[PDB]
């Protein structure tokens, strides 16, 4: 079992800049007789089956743009996306195809440093239907922002709340390397009947200071 | 032309046996080999095994003693059977064709299938419109209380794609999933262009078209 | 039936001849069947596409000079290394009629 250790785990680079995703193998992936090194780089973009990039460490595969110039030898290998145009924001796995059992490494997730962008905050109030069902979920949406870091607060009736929320950040759009988040405050219908004003206070690096979007039960 | 389709049971009782099948097409399963990889949700890829065109099967050491690959060259069918399916066996299973004769890099892959070892049933989603309640207005559905994953939210019959964000589902304290999908669109568009989130939950055979509408 | 000498012996730096003659063979495969770690494919003499050695033997494995076919699945493991020592196994998958396999040993 050749152990493949990619490094670093996560990488951030600007659009033009080089990316390097080193990878190591407990065993050399070299056939001295053949002078071939057998290591393949894949590209599991978000929500898709891995796609081979480079077999034989260097030999790419028809279709793989030249930016993905793989290299390296022995137990130290390296992928280099010369200019990380946005779509190349996937997790890259190194696989040794020297012998079985094939082994992949962890995967280095790459990312993109655009500059800061302030979020779009929309507050969606609980619909009548869910109210009839006896549940009220209030959702807060931050439409586009960078960096990933963000905090939403759920102040129920001028009273801070906590532990009745779950947040979800969509991955970094390949269009503009920006994330989007949504936070959910779930209450009994009764609680929605214990308060009138519900508010979503978010503070993003981009936002000079907290923006609070809000509605009333009426 | 080289197409692998992976179909199998989605929700499996703990201590059971998954039994996905991979219908290969366009390449002779007699010559080329197909392997199975799984990727535990949010984790690294794992190798399960390879069934070389001559029927020699290689299995990973870890999942061995619990896996079985076999094929039918006649029906271009490859199959996985994993025994004692337990908590950790939840993942997207993949079948990929080995690149060449005795080549170990998997050139063509399958789309995937999330097998979910669990004790629950397949309850279906309850789509509660998140009204646009009106720049870029936002309207979305709140697929809620469904199990297991995944649920396919889509907008205006797959046509509307720009500005759509379907978020990862979260597991609620109830043990049921909840997912939001939203599609910021022109303010004026809310009035005319209708928006109808199309929600599919295959495990429960639920299909819902809900129309999110202003106010 | 597959014809293979139970034991094959090659001195260091020699092209050990792994024999596998079937009594048409569609494809032959050789593998090193020894243990969990020693469970590796060595070469695939596919009749229609040729020999396809595995990544760790691409240089030390070659089939006998023409014309040895048909029904000769021999492959020679040259410049044999003391480690090469181990039991192997042919699979002659004769078509239009079925499948087979035979073990062997190489004692470098």
């Amino acid at each position: 079992d050749i152990v493949m250790t990619q490094s670093p785990d996560s990488l951030a680079v600007s659009l033009g800049e080089r990316a390097t995703i080193n990878c190591k193998s407990s065993q050399s992936l070299l056939n001295t007789y053949s002078q071939k090194n057998y290591l393949a780089w894949y590209q599991q973009k978000p929500g898709q089956p891995p796609k081979l990039l480079i077999y034989f460490a260097s030999t790419r595969e028809s279709g793989v743009p030249d930016r993905f110039s793989g290299s390296g030898s022995g137990t130290d290998f390296t992928l280099t996306i010369s200019s990380l145009q946005a779509e190349d924001v996937a997790v890259y796995y190194c696989q040794q195809h020297y012998n079985t059992p094939f082994t992949f490494g962890g995967g280095t997730k790459v990312e993109i440093k655009r500059t800061v962008a302030a979020p779009s905050v929309f507050i969606f109030p609980p619909s009548d239907e869910q109210l009839k069902s006896g549940t009220a979920s209030v959702v807060c949406l931050l439409n586009n922002f960078y960096p990933r870091e963000a905090k939403v607060q759920w102040k129920v009736d001028n009273a801070l709340q906590s532990g009745n929320s779950q947040e979800s950040v969509t991955e970094q759009d390949s269009k503009d390397s920006t994330y989007s988040l949504s936070s959910t405050l779930t209450l009994s219908k009764a609680d929605y009947e214990k308060h009138k004003v519900y508010a979503c206070e978010v503070t993003h690096q981009g936002l000079s200071s907290p923006v609070t979007k809000s509605f009333n039960r009426g | 032309e080289v197409q692998l389709q992976e179909s199998g049971p989605g929700l499996v009782k703990p201590s059971e046996t998954l039994s996905l099948t991979c219908t290969v097409s366009g390449f002779s399963l007699i010559d080329y080999g197909v392997s199975w990889i799984r990727q535990p949700p949010g984790k690294g890829l794992e190798w399960i095994g390879v069934i070389w065109g001559g029927g020699k099967i290689y299995y990973n050491s870890v999942l061995k003693s619990r896996v079985t690959i076999s094929k039918d060259n006649s029906k271009s069918q490859v199959s996985l059977k994993l025994s004692s399916v337990t908590a950790a066996d939840t993942a997207v299973y993949y079948c990929a064709k080995q690149g060449g004769l005795l080549f170990y890099a998997m050139d063509y892959w399958g789309q995937g299938t999330l097998v979910t070892v669990s004790s629950a049933s397949t309850k279906g989603p309850s789509v509660f419109p998140l009204a646009p309640s009106s720049g870029t207005a936002a309207l979305g559905c709140l697929v809620k209380d469904y199990f297991p994953e995944p649920v396919t939210v889509s907008w205006n019959s797959g046509a509307l794609t720009s500005g759509v964000h379907t978020f990862p589902a979260v597991l609620q304290s109830s043990g049921l999933y909840s997912l939001s999908s939203v599609v910021t669109v022109p303010s004026s568009s809310l009035g005319t262009q209708t928006y109808i989130c199309n929600v599919n939950h295959k495990p429960s055979n639920t299909k819902v078209d809900k129309r999110v509408e202003p106010k | 039936e597959l014809e293979t000498s139970d034991v094959v012996t090659v001195v260091l730096g020699q092209d050990a001849k792994l024999p596998c003659f079937y009594r048409q063979v569609g494809q032959v495969a050789w593998a090193r069947v020894d243990a969990g770690e020693g469970a590796q494919e060595l070469a695939l003499l596919h009749s229609k596409y040729g020999l396809h050695v595995s990544p760790a033997y691409e240089g030390r494995v070659e089939q006998p000079p023409p014309p040895r076919n048909p029904l000769d699945g021999s492959v020679l493991l040259r410049n044999a290394v003391q480690a090469d020592e181990g039991e192997y196994e042919c699979r002659v998958s004769t078509f239009p009629a079925g499948s087979f396999q035979a073990r062997l040993r190489l004692r470098v």
